[PDB]
C-alpha cells in the first residue's frame, strides 16, 4: 500500500537487447496481471504527470446522491359509504435496488459500508377531473417517519402511529428546501452485503426466497400528508435520493450486463438482440478482420 | 486483466466471443484479427473492467496494455506480429506497413501470453469516450495481429488453435467527468415480480 | 470535514485517502513474481 | 521456487508438477479469529488434522461441449468427514479454503479452464422471475452445472470474470491450479446449511481438442478442497 | 514584467535640443510600437497619478456574469392519441456563442483557461387561452442536469435517465433564489480555443464542418420540470448566465466587426449601409477635410 | 547592429540587406518541448539539419490590385522534404516557424506590404451560412487569396491586425521581413492534416506603383518558411 | 478568496495581480531598440 | 541468462523463446561515427526512434529443395519508412544492422539453416563473363535466390563461409537467429543507392523434413532488419 496522489511517472529509456530478460512476456496462467511496464516495453520519453487521481476515488465513485425511491399517490377523499380509511400515504419497504444505475453502482462491490444521507423532494399537481380549475398549488406539511423492523405500520392518515414518540420522523413543507437527513451505517454485520448466496431462514420451504438476505430487513419508510384532505384532488411524488459517505468497499463484483427485471432477485431476461444479448453483450461486427469504423480517405 | 470479445460477429454464441481462431496458413503474412479501440462505441473494449468502468467517466488518459494468451497444443509452435497503429488513417491490411507502427513480435514457447503495450499517443491531455468514434479527441488508434511466419503443428496435435485477448489499464491511467453510464437501462420501476 | 453536528457520523465526505494496493488484485500470488524475468 | 509444489495439510499431501503458482485470494492468508473481532463468547473448537485436510471431491469429465461447474463451500465439505460432522453439530462455523484443481492431458491435447472464485455469488436464473430453488442452489458436492458459462448465471459477464481470485489450467503448461482463499462474510461466522461463502467454477474457455488420434479423449477434472483454520461455536445436536 | 497598481507618472522637462536624438521619429516597419515618451516630445510638468488599474484586468474584464443561454418551452400535457412522450424539457447542446455580447468578449482572446460560475434564472407565465384565468403562479420544482458527451440524452419528462446517479444535477423552485454552482476548467487541453482553424476529424469529407474544435465537445445541459403536467397550459423560460472565473488570457485577437449569423462558424453577411458594411466598417464624412461635429460660433 | 542581417539555419542561409529588425512572436524563441509539458511518452524524432531549414514557396506577382495572399502552417510545409516526410510518417508534431518575406523594388517604386502572423485563424466566408470547404482551406504551398483583406476574411478589422506579429514591408527601406512563431496551440502537439495553428498573410496596405516609367514593373513576393525545434510523436505508415 | 468549499475552483475571483508586460506586444524584436535613438 | 531474448528498439519489440544468443559480428556493436574519423562537414541527421526499429520483410517457404534467400543491405530497408525516406532525401549514410531470421517448425520437424552475414559480398555469375546487371543484384526488399549456394555464388565455398558472421536456426534447440553487424567501409559513409555493404544469407544446409505426416508442411522464413546508428548527411532532393 502506497500513496498514489498522482499517476505514476514515465522515465527515459534506451536500446535493450539482453539475454535472460523477457519484459514483454508473462504468464497469466498464475492469475497474475501482466507486469510488462511501458519504459522497457517500447522506446519510451521523460513525462511527468501531474493527473490527480481524487475523482477516481471510491469516495467520489460512489459519494454521489442518486435517485433510489420515487413513490405517486392521490391526496384526496378516499371515504366511501364504509371505509373510515383516508389512505393519503405511502409505504417504501425500505431497499436499494430499484433503480438501475444506483443499483449497478451498488453491485460494483461485494461488500460497502457507508453512513447515508438522504434527501425527499416532494412534487404537487393536480389531478386533471371534467371541471378543476388550477390557480396555485397548497403549502402542504409532509410527515416522513422510519418504521424499523418489527414496529407498527400506520393503516391511514389518521392513524394514531404517527406519534414518532420513537420512530424518528421529518416534519418538512412542500415549498421548503427539500427534506434533508444522515442515516448512519445501521447494519447487523460490520458491511452492507450487496448479494447474499444463501437463504435468510432456518426454513427449507418454498417459501424461503434465495438470495434474501438476513441482514436487508432495512425497514419502512412511511410518508404522510400531514393536512388532512382536500375539497379538490391532488397528487403527490415524493422522490428519494440517496447518497454514501465514508465508504469503504470490499471484494470488487463483475460489472452486471443485463438489465435487471426485480427487486427480489438478480435475475435477467436478456434483451432481444445484440447489445446484451443473452448470447451476445457486444453488438456483431461483420467479421474479425473488418473494421466498424474504418477512416477511409 | 479482463478477456474482450474480439470474435463479435454474428456467428459465434457466448464463449466463442471471448476466443479466437487461430490457422496455419497455406500462405504468408495475412492479417488475422482487428480490434478497435473505441471503449464507448459498441466494440471488443466495452464488457471489458477497463471498459466498464472508464464508461462511467467522460475523460481518459494513459497508455494500455493487451495480454494475449495462446491456447494451442505444447508441440504447436507459431510466429505472431501484433501492431498498434495510432490513428490518422486506414487500418492496415498488410504487414508491409502494419510493420511501421509499434509492434512486438509474439513467439510460442514456455511463456504462453505476450503483453503490448499501446502508449499514451495524444496531442491533448485526454481523449472523449466521444459517440463520434471518428473524431480526433476519440479516436485512439487500431490494433491488428499477423501472423510472422506461420503456425505449425504435428500430426497428432489439433492444427487449428485459438488466442484469448486481455486489456487492462497502467499505472498511468487516469479518467474524469463521470457520467451515468449507457450500459444499463430502465423504463419503469422495478417491480417485485416479473 | 466539519461536522457540525454532535454525531461523528453526521461529517461531510470524508478525507481524501490515495493509499493504493493494486497488487491484492493484481499480484495475489504467494511467490512474488520479479519484473522482467522468466515468471513460468 | 519453480513449477513443482507440495501442499501438506494434516495427513492429506498433494504433489504437484505442472503447476504455476499459489493464488492467494486478495494477498491474504486464512487466520484464526482474533478476540478483537469475535463475537460468540465461548470458546470455539479448532480440530487441526482432523477438518484442515484435503478433501477430493467426484470429478467431472471434460468435455468437448462442456460448459463448466460449480462448487459452492462449505456446502461440497458438508457432508464429508470430521469438516461436515462439526458444522452439523455445530451453529457458527468459520474456515479458510485451499482448492486444487486436476486436469491431466497429453502434450498433443489443447485446451484452457479458468477456475474462479467467486465471493458472495448469487445464482440468478434466466427467462424467469422466479427465484432459485433449495435444490438447485444447495448442491452438495456432487456440484453443479453452469446454463450461461458466458453470464456466469449472474447476469454478469464471464469477461469481466477476473476480478475474482483465479488460476487458468492452459494444458500447455499447466495441469494443476491452486487458489487459497480467507473468510469472506460481513459477519465473524455464520450458518452453513443456508449460506455459502465461495463458489469455485470451473469453465472452459477453449475448448479440450485433439488432432486424428486424441479426439473422444476421456480427461477427469478433479476438485480438491482444504478447509483451513476451522472454528465452530455453539454445540447442540445434529441437524 | 512590472508590477503597475497605478498608470505611469509624469516628470517635468525643458528645452531639448539635441543632435543625433529623434524620439518622435520611429520605424514602425520593425513591428514595435512607438515609443516616443510624452515628456520629452513635448513640454511636460510634474504629474503623480493615483488612477488605479484594477477593472482594466481581464480578471475584471471578463470576470462578469453574462448570458449565454436562454430557452423558453411548454409546460402542458403533450400526449395524444399515441404519444407517451410529457416533452417537457429542454436541451442545450453547451456551447457559450448564441448571444453576441458574450461571444465577442470571449472572441477578443485566442486562448482563455477559467473555471465558470453559472446561474440559472426561471421564470413563469401563462399562455393566453380562450378561457384562462390567473391568479398566482405555482412553485414548480426544476432538476437542470449536465449531460457529459457519450452520456445518455433524456427522451421526455417521465424518462428514467433523469436519476441523475453520476450525472450532476441541481433542484430547485420558482420562488427560490436562481440555482447557481461551479462547472471547473474541464477542457482536455490547457486552454479553450475561441477559434479552431482545421478540423475535428480526421475525415475528407464534406459532412466535418471546419472550425470545429475537436475539444469544444462540452455536452449538454437538459432542463426538466420536476412536477407533471398541470390541467392548464404554462410556459417557462430559463435564462442560464456564464461568469469566468480564476481567468488567464492568451494571444488576443482583432476584435469582432461583422454582426454573427450562426454559432457553428464566424461566417458574417455584413450589413447594409456603413457603420460596418462589407466596404464599409465606419460611416462616411463629407471629405477628409470636413469634421462632422464641428463646433461653429 | 545594423539593417543587415544573416538567418543560417541547417544547410540554408538567407541574407538580407534592407532589412529592420527580427521580430519574435509574443517576446518569445522556439524551443523543444519540455518534460514537465510532455504528453505522448515514446521518444519523439528530432531531425535537426534535415528539416530545421529553409523552404522557399512559390512566388506571387505584387499587382496593382492585388488583395493579399495567405499561407496556413504547417500547411505550406507538409508537402515538402524531410519535414512533409516526418509529418507524413508521424501523428503528431511541433515546430516553430521563422518565415522570410522577399520583395525586391527599385528607390522609384512606392507600395508597403503588411505581414500579419494570425494564430488560430479561421477563415469566415461572406455572403454564406456554409463553412469553408476542405480545398478552400488546405492549401498547400501554393497558397490562397484575400477576398477581403480589409476584413482579413474573418469579419474582422485589417486596421486591429497589429495584435498579432507583424511586420512592414515599405519599399523606402525595406524589402524583406522576418518573423519567428513559437508553437501555438492549447496542447503540445497536434495533427498536421487537421489543423494550422499559424497563418502567415502579407497584405497590401499601398498599392504598388511608379512614375511614367515604372508602371507595370513585374515585381514578385517570395515566402521562406523554415520549421524550428521540430519533434514528431507516433511513428506509423504514410498517409 | 474566501473558499467556503472543499475544491479551490470554488472559490471567489483570483487575487489580483497587476503585473504588466506590454513590451511582448509593443516591442516584440529581438534586438532591443532604445528610445531617443535612430531605430533603424 | 538464458535461451529466450527480448530486442526493444524504438516502438518495435522482438521477443524469441527458442534462441541461442546473439552474435555480435567481429565482437563489435554499432555505434555513431566520431569526430576524428568524420569526413563530412555539415551535421549528420540522426533520426533515432523514427529510423533505428525493425523493419519486417517479406516471407520465403521453406522447400525441400530450397537453395537459399539473399538480401543486400541497406538495399532490402533502401525503400521502406523513415531509413529509406532519408537514404532517399541523403547522399551519405551509415548505420549497423541487427538482423533477426525467425523460421518456426514442430519438434517432429528436421532441418538446418545457415544465416551467414558476407561483407562487400561481390555476386559472381556462373557460365558468362558478362558482370551481373543492375537487375539482378540490386533487388530490394523482395530479395535474391541463390544459384549455388553451394559455391556461394562467389566462387568461393560454403564450407568456408564461417569466416564470416553466422548463426544456425536447427529445429531441435532454435527458431530464431540474430546477428548485430556494425560498419563495414573503407570509408566512413558510402551511397546507397550504388553499394551494399552485407549480404544477410539464408542457405538451408540440410533440407525440411517430416515423417509421415509432417511432409509438405508450409514453413515460412521471417526477416527482421533493424537499423542502428543511423547517420545521414548531404541533405536534398529526392532521387
Ligand atoms: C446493500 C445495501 C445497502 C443498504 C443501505 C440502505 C439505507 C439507505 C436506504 C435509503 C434510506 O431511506 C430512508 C429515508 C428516510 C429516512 C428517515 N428517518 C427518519 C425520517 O425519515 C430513513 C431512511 O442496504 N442494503
Ligand atoms: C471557448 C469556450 C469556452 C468554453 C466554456 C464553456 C463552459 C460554460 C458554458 C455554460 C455552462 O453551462 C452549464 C450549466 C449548468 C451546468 C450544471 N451542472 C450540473 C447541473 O447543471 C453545467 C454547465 O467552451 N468553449
Amino acid at each position: 500500500g502506497e500513496i498514489v496522489k498522482t499517476v505514476a511517472n514515465t522515465v527515459e529509456s534506451e536500446i535493450k537487447a539482453e539475454l535472460g530478460v523477457i519484459p514483454s512476456l508473462n504468464a497469466v496462467e498464475t492469475g497474475a496481471t501482466s507486469n510488462t511496464e511501458p519504459e522497457e516495453a517500447i522506446q519510451t520519453r521523460t513525462v511527468i504527470n501531474m493527473h490527480g487521481t481524487a475523482e477516481c476515488l471510491v469516495e467520489n465513485f460512489l459519494g454521489r446522491s442518486a435517485l433510489v425511491c420515487m413513490r405517486s399517490f392521490e391526496y384526496k377523499n378516499h371515504s366511501t359509504s364504509t371505509s373510515s380509511i383516508q389512505k393519503n400515504f405511502f409505504i417504501w419497504t425500505l431497499n436499494t435496488r430499484e433503480l438501475v444505475q444506483i443499483r449497478r453502482k451498488m453491485e460494483l462491490f461485494t461488500y460497502l459500508r457507508f453512513d447515508t444521507e438522504i434527501t425527499i423532494v416532494p412534487t404537487l399537481r393536480l389531478f386533471s377531473s371534467s371541471n378543476v380549475s388550477f390557480s396555485g398549488l397548497p403549502n402542504l406539511t409532509l410527515q416522513a417517519m422510519y418504521v424499523p423492523t418489527g414496529a407498527r405500520k400506520p393503516s391511514s392518515q389518521d392513524s394514531f402511529e404517527w406519534q414518532s414518540a420513537c420512530n424518528p420522523s421529518v416534519f418538512f413543507k412542500i415549498n421548503d428546501p427539500p427534506a434533508r437527513l444522515t442515516i448512519p451505517f445501521m447494519s447487523i454485520n460490520s458491511a452492507y452485503a450487496n448479494f447474499y448466496d444463501g437463504f435468510a431462514g432456518f426454513e427449507k420451504k418454498a417459501t424461503v426466497l434465495y438470495g434474501i438476505n438476513p441482514a436487508n430487513t432495512m425497514g419502512n419508510l412511511c410518508l404522510r400528508v400531514v393536512n388532512s384532505y382536500q375539497p379538490v384532488q391532488y397528487t403527490l411524488t415524493v422522490r428519494v435520493y440517496m447518497k454514501p459517505k465514508h465508504i469503504k468497499a470490499w471484494a470488487p463484483r463483475a460489472p452486471r450486463t443485463m438489465p435487471y427485471t426485480n427487486i427480489l432477485n438478480n435475475n435477467y431476461a436478456g434483451r432481444s438482440a445484440a447489445p446484451n444479448a443473452p448470447t451476445a453483450i457486444v453488438s456483431h461486427r461483420s467479421t474479425i478482420k473488418t473494421m466498424p469504423n474504418d477512416i477511409n480517405l | 486483466e479482463s478477456m474482450m470479445e474480439i470474435n463479435n460477429v454474428n456467428d459465434a454464441s457466448g464463449v466463442e466471443r471471448l476466443r479466437v481462431q487461430i490457422s496455419a496458413q497455406s500462405d504468408m503474412d495475412q492479417l488475422l484479427f482487428n480490434i478497435p479501440l473505441d471503449i464507448q462505441l459498441e466494440g471488443p473494449l466495452r464488457n471489458t473492467l477497463l471498459g466498464n468502468i472508464s464508461r462511467y467517466y467522460t475523460h481518459w488518459s494513459g497508455s494500455l496494455e493487451m495480454t494475449f494468451m495462446f491456447c494451442g497444443s505444447f508441440m504447436t509452435t507459431g510466429k505472431l506480429i501484433i501492431c498498434y497503429t495510432p490513428p490518422g488513417g486506414s487500418s492496415p491490411t498488410d504487414r508491409m506497413q502494419a510493420m511501421l507502427a509499434t509492434h512486438v513480435v509474439w513467439d510460442f514457447g514456455l511463456q504462453s501470453s505476450i503483453t503490448i503495450i499501446i502508449p499514451w499517443i495524444s496531442g491533448s491531455h485526454y481523449r472523449m469516450f466521444n459517440t463520434d468514434a471518428k473524431a480526433i479527441n476519440a479516436n485512439v488508434g487500431y490494433v491488428t495481429c499477423f501472423m510472422q511466419t506461420n503456425l505449425v503443428a504435428p500430426v497428432g496435435a489439433a492444427d487449428q488453435c485459438y488466442i484469448v485477448g486481455m486489456v487492462a489499464a497502467k499505472k498511468d491511467f487516469n479518467l474524469r467527468l463521470m457520467r451515468d453510464s449507457p450500459d444499463i437501462g430502465q423504463s419503469a420501476i422495478l417491480p417485485e415480480q416479473a | 470535514q466539519i461536522n457540525f453536528y454532535k454525531d461523528s457520523y453526521a461529517a461531510s465526505a470524508s478525507k481524501q485517502d490515495f493509499s493504493q494496493d493494486p497488487s491484492k488484485f493484481t499480484e495475489p500470488v504467494a511467490e512474488a513474481l520479479k519484473a522482467g524475468a522468466p515468471v513460468l | 521456487s519453480d513449477r513443482v509444489l507440495q501442499l501438506k495439510l494434516g495427513n492429506s499431501s498433494i504433489v504437484t508438477q505442472e503447476a504455476a503458482n499459489i493464488c492467494c485470494a486478495y494477498g491474504e492468508w486464512p487466520t484464526y479469529l482474533p478476540d478483537n473481532e469475535a463475537v460468540a463468547i465461548d470458546k470455539p473448537t479448532q480440530p487441526e488434522t482432523s477438518t484442515d485436510r484435503f478433501y477430493t471431491l467426484k470429478s467431472k469429465k471434460w468435455e468437448s461441449n462442456s460448459t463448466g461447474w460449480w462448487w459452492k463451500l462449505p456446502d461440497a465439505l458438508n457432508q464429508i468427514g470430521m469438516f461436515g460432522q462439526n458444522v452439523q453439530y455445530h451453529y457458527l462455523y468459520r474456515s479458510g479454503f485451499l482448492c486444487h484443481v486436476q486436469c491431466n492431458a497429453t502434450k498433443f491435447h489443447q485446451g484452457t479452464l479458468l477456475i474462479v472464485a467467486i465471493p458472495e455469488h448469487q445464482i440468478g436464473k434466466k427467462g424467469t422471475g422466479t427465484s432459485a430453488s433449495f435444490a438447485e442452489v444447495m448442491k452438495g458436492a456432487e456440484g453443479g452445472v453452469f446454463e450461461q458459462p458466458y453470464l456466469l448465471d449472474d447476469g454478469t459477464s464471464l469477461a469481466c470474470a477476473l476480478v475474482y481470485p483465479h488460476q487458468w489450467i492452459n494444458l500447455r503448461t499447466n495441469n494443476s491450479a491452486t487458489i487459497v482463499l480467507p473468510w469472506m462474510n460481513s459477519a465473524p461466522m455464520d450458518f452453513a446449511l443456508r449460506h455459502n461463502n465461495w463458489t469455485l467454477a470451473v469453465i472452459p474457455v477453449c475448448p479440450l481438442a485433439g488432432g486424428t488420434g486424441n479426439t473422444n479423449t476421456y480427461v477427469p477434472i478433479t476438485i480438491s478442497i482444504a478447509p483451513m483454520c476451522a472454528e465452530y461455536n455453539g454445540l447442540r445436536n445434529a441437524i
